[PDB]
């Protein structure tokens, strides 16, 4: 059976949010204890709760977990930027003799300052070039909310041909990183008077271009 | 049920912070009872200083308590015992463990210091060795230093005391150095820190990447 | 200190096989079940099968029947998990957990760190590193770069003048080509006053194809 | 109750020795019941040779089964796991302890030789000292030879591996060496077995008292 | 394997304490009581005392009531024994002893190897060697010694021509003097016919004192 | 309470000897479990027999124990040179809460060829008698019964001042040795033309004789 938790939860610092938790009568409804992990991003799991409500060795009182029928619940008083994180339960479950996590929820803590990003964008070098083979390299940082739309034009005429993006990634910072790549032959590059990387961020666009010799 | 385990003043404490301090951890397998006392005296009747405390119950059950006393180097040096006695439970007996000054002769470390000739794939790193020995009780600190500056302990690793043939111990110590550093200024020093040793507890060599 | 040590990661081609290892410490290691737990990039966490150390028994979820076996060599107090017929979907961190309890279900107490398993049809290639110039000088600062281009598996390490430049380094994560390699890059800005005079070298390293790269990078 | 240890068959004996065994011991706290059974199997289903088996009740009131299985070095490294499984008292599980060759990378150990200083006192005298690493799995013998002639053990000792930072792990060993020994002939060998050393699992490295 | 190690040998003036150690390896150290057990030269055994170090308390034989004091160490696993108002009679050989029990009252199963503690009224001194001829060429063999005059503390090494010479030797055990001091003779029987070729040395260590006497024997 | 035991006890190899050990009706006699030990010269005790008729492991089946009503016995089949030892036996006496350890046994193995010693004489040597000295050595070697007696004469007449004997030990040849050592004036030395060293052993005496210059 699975434990089923929401998606996502949202937070601004100081509130307080819950993180549910529901399985079925042969798991949670059944009497067996629910436990709690928090993890954040490239660490291992760490124990919150165990046996429904009891917190282990350091874990601050404003954690606190209930336990209803065939639900049970996590509550994070006066929420904190580091409480955001990846929250999974975890039960037994009978029919299976397992002990499953849920779903998992991720946290976001609200209020965090929008940013718009920077750009920088790199011609081939003429290194590469001699490889016969050339890359535009459109390094985008800085930006909050972190999710953008890359478009590069060739000339002014949209692209779409072999444009690789990476997904956007949190920097030291708290704002993300992201980085676009576009393959051309050499004689493509070298066609065309300009091309451009244009990044799209909550609704405004900032474009930055480049041309051959 | 219940153990109980007392640790011993580092040397480095001893004679070099000079703040030395000994840790009393009580570990209850079975809380089933109220509170559990746990207490220090000196053997020769003395006070001692205000300790810290701590609790925890651990998620499979046990309690564990930590205790940390400050002692004095002087009256270490002569000879005073301190112990940390557990009470309480389902114990008849308490418990009392106990920590002292070892018996016997004392004799300052002699220090050595190696280093490791070029391997190929490393190039940008070296390798340090430090060999002391017959040192008489086997208690014993060992620091690296550069620019006079000791390096992190977690640069190196330590072996744990073992006895020479005959009389008094060894002890061999390691440290990666980088290029980096060796440039910057080719001079290491390795330093033991030892209750025999005699203007002021240490002993130490140089040791030099290249001649 | 109770820790499990788990092994390096770890890069297979699909069909392959592979034995990842959870070292304990701080215990006797065969008092208590170990359990595992799988963890693909982006997903939840999935609980595979537990171990019992001290007489061998296994038991796993049906999804992991067959494909993982869970094994423990008593006498160098370690519990390994073999994964095999390897697939693209097989990628994932391994993790390895315990609570020193015995009779209790869930509530993992202690963790390893992970072990990675990569899957994927790519052989292992070092990078060619492309200087990424200085849009020629000028108002305060200038970016340049290096351009590490077409390697696989990853981890890259990029550092700088040696690792003695520092300041103003941005190294962005890799791009996974449908070629199956990864390209990335590593920014640094400079005041645009030094471009002259300062020499900058980029320092590739490539461990898994053991391959070195400096580069020096020059204004156009 | 019972307690059950099954030990590694050392690299010495792998490679140099090639007779290797291991060695499957119980302790049993409470021998109140008939016999304990003590089982050697392979995981591969194939049979196992013979074994030594010996029990003696302890003045305390324990018993004690030991025994000692030979094994294959090739079977051996080709992955073989042996297993030792206890059976019977008041066991509602059997235990079952077992052995197997270290996952993950292999990598030859680096040796170098260092030999000591002149110390007042010593004169007639010297240590030798070899550090040994970078190796993996870290399992390892190491002998110390003169004159070709291997050494008796308990003429060195050698440190518990420990990892390196980073990877692969390093030991160290000392030995104290006599005038006689220098002046008959000034060379020992110190000499690491370990399965990733190819030619034949072994590397060493000459030292000299002098230049 | 379970070993009691206990400390080397102590030499004492009447009126002074001395603190011999037994360190334990193998088991908890606090699980069993230790048992002391002194032992005179040329005496049989005596039970002392014996303590619990889990607790520290102690029992003690009426005759070493007061002048024994039976302490534990438990941070560095060692068991002492601290012998005051040391007398001429409290020579003897100290052994600690115990069995992994609790709750059973004698059979002492493992044993120190014995520390001797010898009281006197002298100080340390090192010896005089002096050659001790062989009685001038013949028939066969001939002996010469060395004569190690007027020692304190006991023990003495004699050692030939550096360890080189090892058959026909004998060194007698020490006379003691009323003086308080010791002396011996080291003996070794040659071919006669080699008394006019072969170099004959003794070394003579005598630890205690710091002295180191290496001697040449001549014909007369 | 003493727990008495014979001074000593003989043999004759692959013979049967037995010790006893007698207590009171406050130890032995009071159900208190018995002991032994065997010390082999230079070593510490080894347990033989526990709790009054068993053995610890690695002990010959040839030792036996048996307890009595106040005494118990020890008894060694088939003796063998390696028995010489002393033996102790060791109970509980709860009048003074201790476990006292017996007399102890001095068992002796016959058979034993009988030897007369060697004896070796040196006269002063030249540099003891500059350091104003006078020493006289008289080593005796391998002889078995280990009991000599040495008496030094001085041309004829005895001496008896400024003698010393060492006792009788063990060589690792099973034999005996000692040492006598004379103490001297040069002047005495000198004196007399010539002194003895007479070694009584058996009822035989082996002298030997050194003179001046
Ligand atoms: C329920 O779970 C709890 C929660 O974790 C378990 O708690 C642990 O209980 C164990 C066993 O009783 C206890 O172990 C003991 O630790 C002591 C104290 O450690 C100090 O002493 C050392 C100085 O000599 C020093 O090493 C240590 O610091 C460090 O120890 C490790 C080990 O090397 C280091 O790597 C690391 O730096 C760590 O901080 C402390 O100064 C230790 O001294 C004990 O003695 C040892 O015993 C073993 C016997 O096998 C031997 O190997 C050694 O020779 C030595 O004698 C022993 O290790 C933990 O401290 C407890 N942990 C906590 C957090 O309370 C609990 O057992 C468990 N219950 C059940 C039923 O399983
Ligand atoms: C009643 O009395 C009996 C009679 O003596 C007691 O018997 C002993 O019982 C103990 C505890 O169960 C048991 O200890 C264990 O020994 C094993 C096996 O030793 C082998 O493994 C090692 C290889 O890694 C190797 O060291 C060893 O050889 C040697 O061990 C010592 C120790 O360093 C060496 O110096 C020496 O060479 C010796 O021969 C064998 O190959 C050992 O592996 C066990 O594991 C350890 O556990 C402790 C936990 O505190 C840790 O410190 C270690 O890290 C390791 O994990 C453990 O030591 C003895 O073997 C038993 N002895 C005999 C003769 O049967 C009995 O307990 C007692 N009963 C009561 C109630 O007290």
């Amino acid at each position: 059976s699975v434990l089923t938790q929401p998606p996502s939860v949202s937070g601004a610092p100081g509130q307080r949010v819950t993180i549910s938790c529901t399985g079925s009568s042969s798991n949670i409804g059944a009497g067996y204890d629910v436990h709690w992990y928090q993890q954040l991003p490239g660490t291992a799991p760490k124990l919150l709760i165990y046996d429904n409500f009891n917190r282990p060795s350091g874990v601050p009182d404003r954690f606190s977990g209930s336990k209803s029928g065939t639900s049970a619940s996590l509550a994070i008083t006066g929420l904190q930027a580091e409480d955001e994180a990846d929250y999974y339960c975890q039960s037994y479950d009978s029919p299976t003799l397992t002990s499953p996590f849920g779903t998992g929820t991720k946290l976001t803590v609200l209020g965090q300052p929008k940013a718009a990003p920077s750009v920088t964008l790199f011609p081939p070098s003429s290194e590469e070039l001699q490889a016969n083979k050339a890359t535009l390299v459109c390094l985008i940082s800085d930006f909050y909310p972190g999710a953008v739309t890359v478009a590069w034009k060739a000339d002014s005429s949209p692209v779409k041909a072999g444009v690789e993006t990476t997904t956007p990634s949190k920097q030291s910072n708290n704002k993300y990183a992201a980085s676009s790549y576009l393959s051309l032959t050499p004689e493509q590059w070298k066609s065309h008077r300009s091309y451009s990387c244009q990044v799209t961020h909550e609704g405004s666009t900032v474009e930055k271009t480049v041309a051959p010799t | 049920g219940v153990s109980a385990y007392l640790s011993r003043p580092s040397p480095f404490d001893l004679f070099i912070r000079k703040s030395p301090t000994i840790t009393c951890l009580v570990v209850d397998l079975a809380p089933s009872k109220g509170t559990v006392n746990l207490t220090w005296s000196r053997a020769s009747g003395k006070p001692v200083n205000h300790s810290t405390r701590k609790e925890e119950k651990q998620r499979n059950g046990t309690l564990t308590v930590t205790s940390t006393l400050p002692v004095g180097t002087r009256d270490w040096i002569e000879g005073e015992t301190y112990q940390c006695r557990v009470t309480h439970p389902h114990l008849p007996r308490a418990l009392m463990r106990s920590t002292t000054k070892t018996s016997g002769p004392r004799a300052a470390p002699e220090v050595y210091a190696f280093a490791t000739p070029e391997w190929p794939g490393s190039r940008d790193k070296r390798t340090l060795a430090c060999l002391i020995q017959n040192f008489m009780p086997e208690d014993i600190s060992v620091q690296w230093l550069h620019n006079e500056v000791q390096l992190p302990d977690a640069r190196h690793s330590t072996t744990q005391p073992r006895k020479t043939k005959g009389s008094g111990f060894f002890v061999f110590s390691r440290l990666e150095v980088t290029r980096a550093e060796w440039e910057q200024k080719d001079e290491f020093i390795c330093r033991a820190v030892h209750e025999a040793a005699s203007p002021s507890q240490t002993v130490q060599r140089a040791v030099s990447v290249n001649p | 200190e109770v820790q499990l040590v788990q092994s390096g990661a770890e890069v297979k081609k699909p069909g392959a096989t592979v034995k990842i290892s959870c070292k304990v410490y701080g215990y006797i290691f065969t008092d208590y079940n170990i359990y595992w737990v799988r963890q693909a990039p982006g997903k939840g966490l999935e609980w595979m099968g537990l171990i019992d150390p001290d007489n061998g028994e296994t038991f796993y979820a049906e999804k992991f029947q067959g494909r993982a076996t869970m094994t423990a060599d008593t006498s160098s107090d370690r519990a390994y998990m073999e994964l095999s017929s390897l697939r693209f979907e097989d990628t994932a961190v391994y993790y390895c957990a315990t609570v020193m309890g015995k009779w209790i279900k869930g509530g993992y107490d202690y963790w390893g760190r992970g072990t990675l398993v990569t899957v994927s049809s790519a052989s292992t290639k070092g990078p060619s590193v492309f200087p990424l110039a200085p849009s020629s000088k000028s108002g305060g600062t200038a970016a340049l770069g290096c351009l590490v281009k077409d390697y696989f598996p990853e981890p890259v390490t990029v550092s700088w003048n040696s690792g003695a430049l520092t300041s103003g380094v941005h190294t962005f994560p890799a791009v996974l080509q449908s070629s199956g390699l990864y390209s990335l890059s590593s920014v640094v800005t400079v005041p645009s006053s030094s471009l002259g005079t300062q020499t900058y070298i980029c320092n590739v390293n490539h461990k898994p194809s053991n391959t070195k790269v400096d580069k020096k990078v020059e204004p156009k």
